[PDB]
C-alpha cells in the first residue's frame, strides 16, 4: 500500500494537475470526491509504483525525507520550492520530540487536530 | 489487576484510552489526595486506579462527569 | 552510605514499578518487554526463561538494558501494553513466542514419555492424586501403562463448564501433569509425550478457551513442574549415545565407485563441467539422505524391551534421540554430523 | 583406549555413573556422564561490565548524556528501540527518551524535581539536538524558521 | 552456634482436604532438609485404616462382570480405595455392604458398625443398572501405614490365599497430596534466610496441622538413639 | 564441582568436551588408584608395576 | 513557542544578516595568556556573547542583578552564557 | 595443569618467555621467593666469568588487562638442573606446562533451569578452594600541574575532609603500602588553586557558618574509582628535577 | 511509518480473493490460516445459493474457520489494507485482528511500523542464525519424477504438448500445472510440470 | 504406633580422619530420610575452629616476599589454612610461631599453649632457605561454622584497620566427605528393615563420634519448633 501511495494524472481539475503531475493518491481522491458533487473539470488519474527507497523520498514530508537518506539533496529541493513540513509523520516528531501521532499520542494528537477548527 | 490487566482493557475497550484514564484517575489520587474507592492495600496508584476501572467504577466519561461537578460548585462558590 | 533503612525504602519504592528491558539488537518489538523488578543481591540481571526466545536471550554472556518509565503514564504504557504477560503472541504470525524451552521441554517430556511395563503396569488408580502418590512413594514409574480415573470438564454452549468422568489408558506422568491442566481443557492433550511443539499448542488451546490470568498461572505451572522433573530424571549425553549405523561403510564404498566410475566417463566424453558437478552432488546428496536415515532407524527405534513374556519393539531412549525427537535441541540434520555423515559442504561462493 | 584406561581406574566403561540427588537423597532415575572437563574463567567478569545510571555529567553541544561506564554514561536509546515503542503503543515512554532523559535541559532538571516531590509529571521542552541542527542549516544559509499556529 | 529457629507462621487452610503452610525463617539448606524429610514420612510413614480384602458373593474374581451392575470389579475395588476410614479401637474391622434396587449405592449403605467411622457417607462404590439386581460384599479395613500394594503384600505374605477373596491396593496414608517450595524469605540481614512452603492435601480423616505435628514427632523419637 | 546441561552439546556438535571429560574421568581414575597406595605407603615396587 | 509547522526556503543575504549579532573580522580566537576571547575574533564576546552568567569580559558587571547591560569599556553583553550557542 | 593435554602445553609455556628457563643449568645454590641462584656445572661453566647464574623472578606485576603477573619458583633448594629446564614457572603455567584454568568434576544434566540456555551451576566448593578466584592489578595515577592561577599541591591537607580519609594518607598525602582501600577513599591527596572564588549569598553564608574558608583551593584529590576495592602493593613518584621533593618521595 | 489505523470502518465492498496456497502435494498454507482472523467480505454461503451462511463485516474467528472447513470453501473475498478507502490511514476493518493481541485491532496503532519489523526480523535473524549453527549445505536436488501419492484423475491446466513416436505426451508449454482430483472435485494435489517432460498419461 | 528406634550400633574408626558408622535397625524409608538430613547438616553447619588472622613482623601485605623464604605470603597463609586446631575453652586464641636457621618450619615450631592442641605437629608452614632468615608471627584461630571467607569478612565489621593484619580463608566446617549408604539388615522378622552406614571424613577437631551426635541434636532443636508451635 506504502508503495503504490503516488499516482500521475492526465487532463486538469479545478486544482492544477494539468499533464502528468505525480501527486499522492489520497489527495487526488480528495479533490475526485468535491468535484464530482460540484462538477468542474474532470481528471484521468493513473497509479504508479515506487519501488521503497523512493517512495519514502516521495513522501511531502521533508523531515522524514531528509532523516532517511540522501539528505543534502532534500534540503536542496525542499529549499527551493520553499516546501512547509506540517508534522503529521511519526519520524517528524520523534524528531522533534513530540507525542507521536499514534498509540497513546493519537488521542491528543486528534485533539490538537480539532483545536486547529477553533482556538 | 496486580498480575495483567486484561479484564481493565475488556471494561474500556481501546488499550491507548485504558492508558489515559488511569493516568488521570492516578493524577488525582497523585495531587490532588482524592481517596481510593477500593482499600489501598499498599498500592501504587498506577494499580489503585486500574483496579478500579476493572471493577468498573473509574471510566472517562464518569471522571468528566464529576469535574463537571466540582467545577461547577467552585463556580458557586466563587460568585 | 548505604544505611539500612535506605533498602527499605527503595524495596518500597519498586513495588508495582515497571523497569523497561531491552536487548541489542531490537529487531521487533518484543526486543524490549517490561517487568516488574525483584532487587536481588549479585551484580547479574535475572531473566525469565520462556521471553528468551522474543530477545534471542542466550545467557552465554549476552547483556541487557535497564530503562525505568518515570512518568505515571509511561508506568501505565509499559503495565498495559509492553509487559511481559500482555506481549504473548508475535506481531508478525498468530503463533505465541512465549513458550517452555530445553529443561522445561526436557521435563515434562519425561514425565509424559512412556515405557515398557515398568513398575506397576496395567494398575488402576482413583484420579492423579493416587498416581503422583505412587511415584512419589517408589511403586511406579512415570512412563508405565496404568488405567486412571480423570474428570475433565469441557466448556457448553454458554460459559458454564461441564464435567465428564471416564477411565482412560495413560501413564502415572501425564496423570500427574493433569493435576497441572486447569479445567476446561480435554485430558488429550495431556494424553500424548509432549515436546515444545505441542506445549506451544497447549499453552495457546487454554489461553483462547479459559483466557488470560488461567494460562498466565498455566505457564508459570508447567516451568516449575518441568524444570523440577528435570532433575529429578537425569538426562546425560555420552559418547555412546551417537551410535553410528553398521552399514555406513557399505553405502559410502558404493556411492564412492559410483562417482568414480562418472570422473573416468568425464575423459571419454559425455559431460560437462555443470552435468557432472550435477551428477556428482545428486549421488552423495542420496547417499547422505540414506545413511542418516539408516543411523535414525537404527537410533529411533532398535530398542529391544522384553515386555512381560517376550520381546518387543518400541522408541529408543537413547539422549540424544530423545533431545531431537521432543524437539528440545539438535535437529536430525545436527545429529546426522555427529553419528551420521557430514555431508557436502558449501564454499563461501554457494557452490558446493 | 579410553575405555581401557577407564578400566585401569575401575571406572566403567559407558563413563556414565550412579548418581544421587543432593537435596531428597534419592538416585537420578538413568545414568550421568561424569568426568573432568578442564574449565576457563575468561576476562569477561560481572564485576566490570555492571553499570547503572539515574542522572549524569552531560555531553558538550549535544547535551545528550555521555556514553559508556568510565564516563558514567546512559544507555544509547537507538533508532531500532525506538521504533519498538513506536510498534506498541508507547508514545509517552518514547517522548521521556527523547526529551527529559537527554537533550531537554529545562525538562531533564524539572522532572527531576517532580519526581523528589513525587508528582509523576513529565512537562516536556525542545530537544537541544534539534535546536544544534537549524543552527548548522542555518550556517548552510538555508533559512529554516518554525511556522507559527 | 548461633542456632536459628523457625516457628509456624501462616496456615492457609484452603479446605480440610487441601492446606497450605508457610514456615520461617529457615537457615539455608534447611529448606530442603527439612521439607524432603517430611515428605518422606508424610506419604511412606503416615499411619492409618484402609480396606485390604474385598468378598462379594457371586464374584470369583476381580476380572468378572456382575450384571445389573454398570462398573466391572475392578472399577468397583478402585473406588473402595478410596473409602474413607477410621477405626477408634480394633486395627481390623470387616464392614458388610447390602443394597438392593435402582441407584448409586453410597458408602452409607454398608452397616454402621459402633467404633468405626465413615468420613463420607456419600461416597459412590457402584451404580445399580436393573432394580431385580443386589450387591452384597464383605469389606476388610485393616490399620497400617504407608502404601502397601496387593504386588508388595503377594512377595512377602504367601501363607493363607484361597480364590474369590480381592485383593486391592490399600493407601493407608491419610496424605493424599505433599509438595514443599523453598521461596527466599528476605530477611533483616541474610537475604540467604528461606522460607519453606508445604502444600499438603490430605481425605479429612487426618488434620494437616495435626499429620504435619505427628510427623515430626516420628523423626524426633528416630533422634533418641543419638543421645541428644 | 559442575553441572552443565547435555542440550549445549549436540547443537554445538563439539563433541570434544564429551571425550575430554570421558578421559579426565580415566586421568583421574588414575591418580585416585595412585592417590590410595601413597596414602597406605605401600612398596615402591608395587607403585611402579601399576 | 509551540509552532504548527517547519518551513526552509533559500536565505537572502539580508536574511543572513538579520541573524548575525555582527561581522567577524578576525581569525583570531582567544588570547593566549588570558584565554578570553580576541577582540572581532571567532570568538568575540562582544558578538556571541559573554563567557560567564551575567558577566561582560572586562568583568566591570557581575551577578544576577545585572541584566542586559551592555558594558560600555569592552562591549560585552551581561545575561547568560546560553546566548553564546543561539547568537 | 590440564588433566587432558595434547603436548604442545610445555612448548607454549617455555617458548612464551614468561617462565624462567635455566641457560646454563648446574645445582640451586639458594632459592627465594623473588630470586634463583645456580651455580653452574663446570662442564658449560666459561672458565672468564664467575660461574653463578642468577634470575631475577618478577613478583606481582600489573598486566595491560590489568591482570596479575606473578613468577613462582618451581624448583627446590639443591636441585640439579639441565639447560632448558623451568626454573620459575609464570603466571598460567604449572611445572612447565602451560595452564589456563582449572579442571573440574563435571556431570551433563540438567538442573532446576539453573544450567538454562548454557548457564552454569557451581558448587560452592569450588568458591572455597578459591579456584577460579582471580587478583587484578590496575595501575592509578595522579598528576599535579601547573595551571594559569597556580601549581596544584599534593598535600595531605584538604579542604573539607573526615579524619576516617586522612587517617589512611601519611606526611606527603599518599597511601601507606600495605593499606587496604575501598570507593571514595582518597589515594594521592590533591587541591586546585582558584582565584577570586566568586560564590552565592548561599555559599557565602555557609562558608561564614563554619568558618573553614580552608584556603583559596579545590578539591581534586585522585581517589578509589568508585565499587573497586584492594590493597595498595606499591607507590611511585615523579617529580621534575628542579622542585623540592615530598618527604614521601 | 507513517500508516496508522485512523477510522474503523470506511465501509468497503472492496477486497482481494485468497485461495488456499496448495503447492507440492501437501497443502503448503491452508486457507482456514490464510484467513483467520480477517473482515470477511461478500455475503459468501455454501453451493447451494438459497441461504446466507457467513455474514459481512464480521471477524473471521477460529469458530468460523472451523465452519469454513466443514464445507470446504476454497476462495473468499476479504477486506484487505490495500483496498481501503480511508485517506491518510487504513481501517481497522480493512486490517482485521492485530496478531499479537487476538482480537480486533484497536484504532491508533502504528501498523506499519509493525509490518515493517515483522518482515525485517526473521531475515536478520536467519542471516546469524541457520549460518553459525550448520557448517555443510543439505539440499535435495533429485526434481526428475512426479509421483502422485493418491489417487485420482489428472488436472492440465495451461498446456500445450505434442505426442512424440515413443507414444507418449510430450511437454512443450513454459507454465505447466498439474492437479490431482478427487470424487467430488475439489483440487488437493499441485504439482508443477516443466518443459520437456514426458507424461505417462 | 508400632514405633521401632535406631539404635548407634558400631563405630569403625578407619583413621582419625575416615569413620564408619553403621545404625540399626532403621524402618523402611527411614535410611534416606536420616541418612540425607544429616548429611546436609555435617556439611553445612558443622562447627569448628580455623585460622581467620595472621600477622607476620616486616610483613605490611599478603602479596609481599620475605627474604630467607621460598614461599610468598599467600602460599604461606593457604598452608595455614590447612592448619588442624582444638581450641579445648576459648572460642579465639592468638598462638606465636618464632622459628629459624635452615629447615622445613612444622606446625610444631608455634608455642604449645595449654588449651589449644595442634593436631598435625609436622604440617609445613613455610621453607627457610638461608639460615640467618628468621621468620615470626601470631596466628589467630577462631572457632566458628561453615566456611567464612575473608572477602565477606572485609565487609562487615572493619571496626579497627590495622595496617598489617591478613585475612586469611577460614574452614571451620570440619566435616571433608559424607556419604551414606542404605545396607539391608535382614531384621528377626522383616526384611524392608534397613541399616544406614554414614562414611564421615573431617580433619582433625571434630571426633567422628562427637560430630554425629551434634548433628542430630541440631535436628531435634529444630523440630521442637514445629513439635510445640501446632
Ligand atoms: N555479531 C553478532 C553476534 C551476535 N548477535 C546476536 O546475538 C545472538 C546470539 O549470539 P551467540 O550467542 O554468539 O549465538 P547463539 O546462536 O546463541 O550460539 P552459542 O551461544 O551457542 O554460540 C545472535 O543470534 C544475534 O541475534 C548479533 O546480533 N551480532
Ligand atoms: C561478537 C558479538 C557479540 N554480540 C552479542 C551476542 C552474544 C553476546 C556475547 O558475544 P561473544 O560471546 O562473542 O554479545 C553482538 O551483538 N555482536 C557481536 O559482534
Ligand atoms: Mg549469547
Ligand atoms: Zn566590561
Amino acid at each position: 500500500r506504502q508503495m503504490l501511495r503516488k499516482a500521475t494524472i492526465v487532463n486538469a481539475g479545478s486544482s492544477d494537475f494539468l499533464e502528468g503531475e505525480q501527486v499522492e493518491y489520497s489527495r487526488v481522491k480528495i479533490a475526485n470526491r468535491e468535484l464530482e458533487a460540484n462538477g468542474k473539470v474532470g481528471a484521468t488519474y493513473s497509479r504508479d509504483l515506487l519501488g521503497i527507497t523512493k517512495a519514502s523520498l516521495a513522501t511531502e514530508s521533508f523531515i522524514s525525507a531528509a532523516s532517511f537518506q540522501e539528505t543534502t539533496r532534500v534540503l536542496t529541493e525542499a529549499a527551493v520550492a520553499g516546501k512547509r513540513d506540517e508534522l503529521r509523520g511519526l519520524k517528524e516528531n520523534v524528531i522533534v520530540g513530540r507525542l507521536i501521532p499514534a498509540g497513546t499520542g493519537y488521542a491528543y494528537h486528534q485533539d490538537r487536530m480539532r483545536r486547529r477548527a477553533a482556538g | 489487576a496486580r498480575v495483567t490487566v486484561q479484564d481493565a482493557v475488556e471494561k474500556i475497550g481501546n488499550r491507548f484510552d485504558l492508558v489515559l484514564v488511569a493516568a488521570r484517575r492516578a493524577r488525582q489520587m497523585q495531587v490532588g489526595g482524592k481517596d481510593p474507592l477500593v482499600p489501598e492495600e499498599n498500592d501504587k496508584t498506577t494499580v489503585i486506579a486500574l483496579r478500579e476501572i476493572e471493577e468498573g467504577l473509574i471510566n472517562n466519561q464518569i471522571l468528566d462527569v464529576r469535574e463537571r461537578q466540582e467545577q461547577q460548585e467552585q463556580e458557586a462558590a466563587e460568585l | 552510605r548505604e544505611e539500612a533503612v535506605v533498602w527499605d525504602i527503595l524495596d518500597e519504592v519498586i513495588r508495582e514499578h515497571p523497569v523497561l528491558l531491552n536487548r541489542a539488537p531490537t529487531l521487533h518489538r518484543l526486543g524490549i518487554q517490561a517487568f516488574e523488578p525483584v532487587l536481588i543481591e549479585g551484580k547479574a540481571i535475572q531473566l525469565h526463561p520462556l521471553v528468551c526466545a522474543a530477545y534471542n536471550a542466550d545467557f552465554d554472556g549476552d547483556q541487557m538494558a535497564v530503562h525505568v518509565p518515570l512518568t505515571l503514564e509511561a508506568q501505565l504504557e509499559a503495565r498495559a501494553l509492553m509487559m511481559s504477560t500482555n506481549n504473548i503472541l508475535s506481531p508478525a504470525n498468530g503463533e505465541p513466542i512465549i513458550v517452555p524451552s530445553q529443561d522445561v521441554v526436557l521435563g515434562l517430556y519425561y514425565m509424559t514419555r512412556d515405557c515398557v511395563n515398568a513398575k506397576g503396569e496395567g494398575m488402576v488408580l482413583t484420579g492423579p492424586k493416587e498416581a503422583e502418590r505412587l511415584y512419589r512413594s517408589g511403586l511406579a514409574s512415570l512412563h508405565a501403562r496404568v488405567k486412571v480415573r480423570i474428570t475433565e470438564y469441557e466448556k457448553d454452549a454458554n460459559g458454564e463448564l461441564v464435567a465428564k468422568t471416564s477411565l482412560k489408558d495413560t501413564t502415572v506422568g501425564r496423570a500427574i501433569l493433569w493435576m497441572i491442566v486447569p479445567k476446561g481443557l480435554p485430558y488429550s492433550i495431556v494424553n500424548q509425550a509432549l515436546g515444545k511443539k505441542a506445549i506451544s499448542k497447549m499453552l495457546n488451546t487454554c489461553y483462547r478457551i479459559l483466557g488470560l490470568k488461567p494460562t498466565v498461572i498455566f505457564a508459570d505451572q508447567i516451568m516449575y513442574t518441568g524444570f523440577a522433573y528435570a532433575a529429578r530424571s537425569g538426562a546425560s549425553v555420552g559418547i555412546d549415545d551417537m551410535v553410528i549405523p553398521e552399514k555406513k561403510h557399505e553405502i559410502i564404498s558404493e556411492a564412492e565407485a559410483e562417482v568414480a566410475e562418472i570422473q573416468e566417463q568425464f575423459q571419454s566424453g559425455l559431460v560437462t563441467a555443470g552435468e557432472r558437478y550435477n551428477k556428482v552432488i545428486d549421488i552423495w546428496a542420496a547417499a547422505n539422505d540414506r545413511v542418516s536415515k539408516a543411523m535414525m532407524d537404527n537410533l529411533q527405534t532398535e530398542t529391544v524391551i522384553n515386555r512381560d513374556g517376550q520381546e518387543e519393539k518400541q522408541v529408543s531412549f537413547n539422549s540424544i534421540y530423545m533431545m531431537a525427537d521432543s524437539g528440545a535441541r539438535g535437529s536430525a540434520a545436527q545429529i546426522r554430523q555427529l553419528a551420521g555423515m557430514r555431508g557436502l559442504m558449501a564454499k563461501p561462493d554457494g557452490s558446493i | 583406549e579410553i575405555k581401557e584406561l577407564l578400566k585401569l581406574g575401575d571406572l566403567p566403561t559407558s563413563g556414565q555413573i550412579r548418581l544421587y540427588d543432593g537435596r531428597t537423597g534419592e538416585q537420578f532415575e538413568r545414568p550421568v556422564t561424569v568426568g573432568y572437563m578442564y574449565m576457563l574463567k575468561l576476562n569477561h567478569l560481572v564485576d566490570d561490565k555492571m553499570h547503572a545510571r539515574s542522572t549524569g555529567s552531560y555531553s558538550l553541544v549535544t547535551q545528550q548524556p555521555l556514553g559508556g561506564k568510565a564516563q558514567f554514561g546512559g544507555q544509547r536509546f537507538g533508532e531500532m528501540e525506538v521504533w519498538a515503542l513506536e510498534a506498541y503503543g508507547a508514545a509517552y515512554t518514547l517522548q521521556e527518551m527523547l526529551t527529559v532523559k537527554s537533550d531537554d535541559v529545562n525538562g531533564r532538571t524539572k522532572m527531576y524535581k517532580n519526581i523528589v516531590d513525587g508528582n509523576h509529571q513529565m512537562e516536556p521542552g525542545m530537544p537541544e539536538s534539534f535546536n544544534v541542527l537549524l543552527k548548522e542549516i542555518r550556517s548552510l544559509g538555508i533559512n529554516i524558521e518554525l511556522e507559527d499556529e | 552456634t548461633e542456632f536459628l529457629k523457625p516457628r509456624l507462621v501462616d496456615i492457609e487452610q484452603v479446605s480440610s482436604t487441601h492446606a497450605k503452610v508457610t514456615l520461617e525463617p529457615l537457615e539455608r539448606g534447611f529448606g530442603h532438609t527439612l521439607g524432603n524429610a517430611l515428605r518422606r514420612i508424610l506419604l511412606s510413614s503416615m499411619p492409618g485404616c484402609a480396606v485390604t480384602e474385598v468378598e462379594i458373593d457371586g464374584v470369583l474374581h476381580e476380572y468378572s462382570t456382575k450384571e445389573g451392575v454398570q462398573e466391572d470389579i475392578l472399577e468397583i475395588l478402585l473406588n473402595l480405595k478410596g473409602l474413607a476410614v477410621r477405626v477408634q479401637g480394633k486395627d481390623e474391622v470387616i464392614l458388610t455392604l447390602n443394597k438392593s434396587g435402582i441407584g448409586p449405592v453410597t458408602a452409607a449403605d454398608i452397616t454402621h458398625d459402633g467404633d468405626v467411622e465413615i468420613v463420607k457417607p456419600q461416597h459412590v462404590i457402584c451404580h445399580l443398572t436393573d432394580e431385580n439386581a443386589s450387591i452384597s460384599m464383605r469389606i476388610k479395613v485393616q490399620r497400617g501405614r504407608g502404601y502397601v500394594p496387593a504386588s508388595t503384600r503377594i512377595h512377602s505374605e504367601e501363607d493363607e490365599r484361597p480364590i474369590g477373596r480381592l485383593l486391592v491396593d490399600a493407601c493407608y496414608s491419610p496424605v493424599e497430596r505433599i509438595a514443599y517450595n523453598v521461596e527466599a524469605a528476605r530477611v533483616e540481614q541474610r537475604t540467604d534466610l528461606d522460607k519453606l512452603v508445604i502444600e499438603m492435601e490430605t481425605n479429612g480423616t487426618i488434620d494437616p496441622e495435626e499429620a504435619i505435628r505427628r510427623a515430626a514427632t516420628i523423626l524426633a523419637e528416630q533422634l533418641e538413639a543419638f543421645v541428644d | 564441582d559442575i553441572v552443565l546441561n547435555p542440550l549445549g552439546v549436540p547443537s554445538r556438535m563439539n563433541i570434544g568436551q564429551i571425550l575430554e571429560t570421558h578421559l579426565g574421568m580415566a586421568a583421574k581414575g588414575i591418580g585416585d588408584k595412585i592417590n590410595a597406595m601413597l596414602k597406605q605407603q605401600q612398596e615402591v615396587a608395587k607403585l611402579r608395576e601399576f | 513557542e509551540e509552532f504548527d509547522a517547519i518551513k526552509i526556503a533559500l536565505a537572502s543575504p539580508d536574511m543572513i544578516r538579520s541573524w548575525s549579532f555582527g561581522e567577524v573580522k578576525k581569525p583570531e580566537t582567544i588570547n593566549y595568556r588570558t584565554f578570553k576571547p580576541e577582540r572581532d575574533g571567532l570568538f568575540c564576546a562582544r558578538i556571541f556573547g559573554p563567557v560567564k552568567d551575567y558577566e561582560c569580559l572586562c568583568g566591570k558587571y557581575k551577578r544576577l542583578k545585572h541584566r542586559g547591560v551592555i558594558c560600555e569599556k569592552c562591549g560585552v553583553e551581561v545575561t547568560q552564557t546560553k546566548v553564546r550557542r543561539e547568537r | 595443569k590440564p588433566l587432558v593435554g595434547t603436548g604442545m602445553e610445555r612448548a607454549v609455556a617455555v617458548d612464551s618467555g614468561v617462565t624462567a628457563v635455566a641457560k646454563r643449568g648446574g645445582v640451586v645454590q639458594y632459592v627465594d621467593a623473588s630470586r634463583i641462584v645456580i651455580k653452574v656445572n663446570e662442564d658449560e661453566m666459561y672458565p672468564g666469568e664467575a660461574g653463578i647464574d642468577i634470575y631475577n623472578l618478577t613478583k606481582y606485576t600489573r598486566s595491560n588487562q590489568n591482570t596479575c603477573i606473578n613468577q613462582m619458583p618451581c624448583v627446590s633448594l639443591g636441585e640439579p638442573v639441565e639447560r632448558g629446564d623451568v626454573l620459575a614457572d609464570g603466571p598460567s603455567t604449572d611445572l612447565g606446562e602451560l595452564a589456563l584454568g582449572q579442571n573440574m568434576r563435571v556431570a551433563f544434566m540438567p538442573w532446576n533451569g539453573y544450567n538454562f540456555e548454557d548457564s552454569i551451576l557451581v558448587s560452592e566448593r569450588v568458591v572455597q578452594e578459591d579456584r577460579f578466584t582471580t587478583i587484578h592489578i590496575q595501575e592509578l595515577a595522579c598528576v599535579s600541574r601547573d595551571t594559569k592561577l597556580g601549581p596544584e599541591e599534593i598535600t595531605a591537607d584538604i579542604p573539607n575532609v573526615g579524619e576516617a580519609a586522612l587517617s589512611k594518607l601519611d606526611e606527603s598525602g599518599i597511601v601507606y603500602i600495605g593499606a587496604e582501600v575501598t570507593g571514595g577513599d582518597i589515594l594521592v591527596g590533591k587541591v586546585t588553586p582558584k582565584g577570586e572564588t566568586q560564590l552565592t549569598p548561599e555559599e557565602k553564608l555557609l562558608r561564614a557558618i563554619f568558618g573553614e574558608k580552608a584556603s583559596d583551593v579545590k578539591d581534586s584529590s585522585l581517589r578509589v574509582p568508585n565499587g573497586v576495592s584492594g590493597t595498595v602493593i606499591d607507590v611511585q613518584v615523579f617529580t621534575r628535577d628542579g622542585v623540592e621533593k615530598d618527604k614521601r618521595a | 511509518q507513517d500508516l496508522v489505523v485512523t477510522e474503523d470502518d470506511c465501509g468497503t465492498h472492496e477486497g482481494i480473493m485468497m485461495t488456499p496456497v496448495i503447492e507440492g502435494g501437501d497443502v503448503k498454507e491452508p486457507l482456514r490460516d490464510r484467513v483467520l482472523g480477517r473482515v470477511t467480505a461478500e455475503d459468501v454461503l455454501k453451493p447451494g445459493t438459497a441461504d446466507i451462511l457467513v455474514p459481512r463485516n464480521t471477524l473471521l474467528h477460529e469458530q468460523w474457520c472451523d465452519l469454513l472447513e466443514e464445507n470446504s470453501v476454497d476462495a473468499v473475498k476479504v477486506r484487505s489494507v490495500v483496498s481501503c478507502d480511508t485517506d491518510f490511514g487504513v481501517c481497522a476493518h480493512c486490517y482485521g485482528r492485530d496478531l499479537a493481541r487476538g482480537h480486533i485491532i484497536n484504532k491508533g496503532e502504528a501498523i506499519g511500523v509493525i509490518a515493517a519489523q515483522s518482515i525485517g526480523e526473521p531475515g536478520t535473524q536467519l542471516t546469524m542464525r541457520t549460518f553459525h549453527i550448520g557448517g555443510a549445505a543439505s539440499r535435495a536436488a533429485a526434481e526428475s519424477s512426479i509421483q502422485v501419492k493418491n489417487k485420482g484423475s489428472i488436472k492440465l491446466s495451461n498446456v500445450k504438448s505434442v505426442v512424440n513416436s515413443s507414444g507418449k505426451l510430450v511437454i512443450t508449454s513454459r507454465n505447466t500445472e498439474l492437479k490431482l482430483i478427487d470424487e467430488f472435485g475439489r483440487t488437493k494435489e499441485s504439482y508443477k510440470v516443466p518443459y520437456g517432460a514426458v507424461l505417462a498419461k
